[PDB]
DNA sequence: GGGCTGTGTTTGTATCAAGTTACCTGAATGGTAGGTGGGGAAGTCCAAATATTCCTAGTAAGACAATTGCATTCAAGGCCTGGCTGGTGAAACCTGTTTCCTGGGAAG
């Protein structure tokens, strides 16, 4: 049936930095299953951070200190500003 | 000609530590799998991506077992390793109890 | 099926061969007795707890991706083939 | 009747990963019962930071070895270059990869 | 306000064995983290049990699985046959 | 296992010690808190046997 | 508030009695300078993962529960105080 | 009388062995923490369960490290410790990149 | 002075992937109504941090003594390397069977 993925995703991403670049198939999968593993790292850790403020409620708030924990010093500093900018972005639109 | 002890041997290091290929075959590390599965429960199939998955993780052990033993050895003034190492390589990591 | 001596099947320069990755230049013969057995307790830690998995959904076939949430379990994380 | 144009939420972010598929694997996948509609935004983005970073380094090593495509030791050698990608990345191994070219500069030959 | 607990079920297991024995606060509390840690293991693992499978069901045969996995070796020939007594007595009875 | 080791040192009650000393002295159920420290137990006793006086 | 040298605060025989714990007879006078940098990296990975607790319910005391939550993020689980 | 090296010692690791008491004491740690804690956030305050909550974590590390160091001391025919056993049990393990 | 193994450069094709699309459905979006969750502002009370001294214990230090650790030399064992033989592993080929594989369906 249908495997959902995040494969197109990654050319999406490969085609901005490296426009002249393809990637291989066994390749592919490993930019899929980095992604899906560190999918559930951060939402396994906002999940967690649930249960200890006694919230039901996932906010983007939350996502930003699970990010802020799994990340290490230089990573840390640039993806937080890298999703704000996708959030002013996103919330100033619609 | 004659080769100094020591000189294919440090060969070897950049040569494995270049390659990708499979060290462990896969016919006597697939039938090494059909002895401890045989206990828990006989009649089993393994899909091959399986049985990769465990030939790409304990090869994923034992050089990250062997780089922590060689510590070991270089730290006793010694270039060789020896299984005194190993047993005392995992004493301190807490892979056996 | 039954096929035994195939602890043995790790052989004496295919364990050298993962000494030299590791970065180790002279060895002993007596780790040829030691990598089998710590060998083997790895695959009875994983095998252990990936037939738990197959045996659950009452699977046949230990396939990919229980391998790969058996090594989830244990804390080392295998990318590439799923999960 | 028809209706307006639907313009997609990875385009409204300037993003690239979705957050279509995003939002609803936070509804099912059980981590909270309701997800707000800019988690899946933010968390879109932070999978889109890390997988520039390792494909900037990926891309580097497969141009300092002459290569157009990146094969699985170009991951396994951008990761353990990069002290803060490993870091994350310490008890991971990834498949098909080696390790690093190391020697402890004791073993050199005499 | 009020904080749950099962400390007060620890002495109705510690009068079982060792009648003659109380015991300690501060070791009340760790048999209490002992217990809530080794919950969201067993359920935790069961949890993720249930996605692995595709189903939105939490039955008696995943804790089963989720208890043959982390407990090892002579403890999960115990535990799985200390729970099917108090599972086949509670489903004879009511 | 508690209880012997309260029993084994003259106690009523069971303090920690007995806590970090019931765990680590079972093998099995070591392995399970292999990883988990427990608060204010110290150490089970051990030398080496290497540094036994001379 | 600043008070430095407070890394000095771990005397020479609290480390010597630490080492007496461990089961070793006879140490080093270069232990000293080692032992107190190898704590304040245990320290600089606990309360920089406590504190992204603290400031995330945005509390200003870090408590009980928080550095046990720390303690379970790096596979290091401390039982009696909670969590 | 007099004591021979080796004899005050052995009866210091019977005696920490079996006594459960402070070994760092409080506030020459309860002032370590101040100094960490000034970078990330200043201005914060500690609940004392916490505090004692990491002088029974880096009490939990350090004689699980000085256990993992007189391996290695002994496994190099010595009975002293010496800090290239600690930098090297600490690579083994994976404590420090 | 010479040699060996690693390394590089160039070609062709097979394979792998890049490409574009056709559809078709799955899912992704738009517009809305509803309630609920959470967020925010407050207050008494609560827990920790400080200013203090006081005393005491162990910390710090200076001296001494002896063991251990180190550096060297001695002795040989163990291991590395290579010239050789062959047994199996793997790659290519063929398949029947078995299991799944959701998916639908019947029946008690
Ligand atoms: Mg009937």
């Amino acid at each position: 049936s249908r495997k959902e993925s995040y494969s197109v995703y990654v050319y999406k991403v490969l085609k901005q930095v490296h426009p002249d670049t393809g990637i291989s198939s066994k390749a592919m999968g490993i930019m899929n299953s980095f992604v899906n593993d560190i999918f559930e790292r951060i939402a396994g850790e906002a999940s967690r951070l649930a249960h200890y403020n006694k919230r039901s409620t996932i906010t983007s708030r939350e996502i930003q200190t699970a990010v802020r924990l799994l990340l290490p010093g230089e990573l840390a500093k640039h993806a937080v500003s890298e999703g704000t900018k996708a959030v002013t972005k996103y919330t100033s639109s619609k | 000609h004659r080769y100094r002890p020591g000189t294919v041997a440090l060969r070897e290091i950049r040569r494995y530590q270049k390659s990708t290929e499979l060290l462990i075959r896969k016919l006597p590390f697939q039938r090494l799998v059909r002895e401890i599965a045989q206990d828990f429960k006989t009649d089993l199939r393994f899909q091959s991506a399986a049985i990769g998955a465990l030939q790409e993780a304990s090869e994923a052990y034992l050089v990250g077992l062997f780089e922590d033993t060689n510590l070991c050895a270089i730290h006793a003034k010694r270039v060789t390793i020896m299984p005194k190492d190993i047993q005392l390589a995992r004493r301190i990591r807490g892979e056996r109890a | 099926k039954v096929l035994r001596d195939n602890i043995q099947g790790i052989t004496k320069p295919a364990i050298r061969r993962l000494a030299r990755r590791g970065g180790v230049k002279r060895i002993s013969g007596l780790i040829y007795e030691e990598t089998r057995g710590v060998l083997k307790v790895f695959l009875e830690n994983v095998i252990r707890d990936a037939v738990t998995y197959t045996e659950h959904a009452k699977r046949k076939t230990v396939t990919a991706m229980d391998v790969v949430y058996a090594l989830k379990r244990q804390g080392r994380t295998l990318y590439g083939f799923g999960g | 009747k028809a209706r307006a144009k639907a313009k997609t939420r990875s385009s409204r972010a300037g993003l690239q990963f979705p957050v279509g598929r995003v939002h609803r694997l936070l509804r099912k996948g059980n981590y909270a019962e309701r997800v707000g509609a800019g988690a899946p935004v933010y968390l879109a983005a932070v999978l889109e930071y890390l997988t520039a970073e390792i494909l900037e380094l990926a891309g580097n090593a497969a141009r300092d070895n002459k290569k157009t495509r990146i094969i699985p030791r170009h991951l396994q050698l951008a990761i353990r270059n990069d002290e803060e990608l490993n870091k994350l990345l310490g008890k991971v191994t990834i498949a098909q990869g080696g390790v690093l070219p190391n020697i402890q500069a004791v073993l050199l030959p005499k």
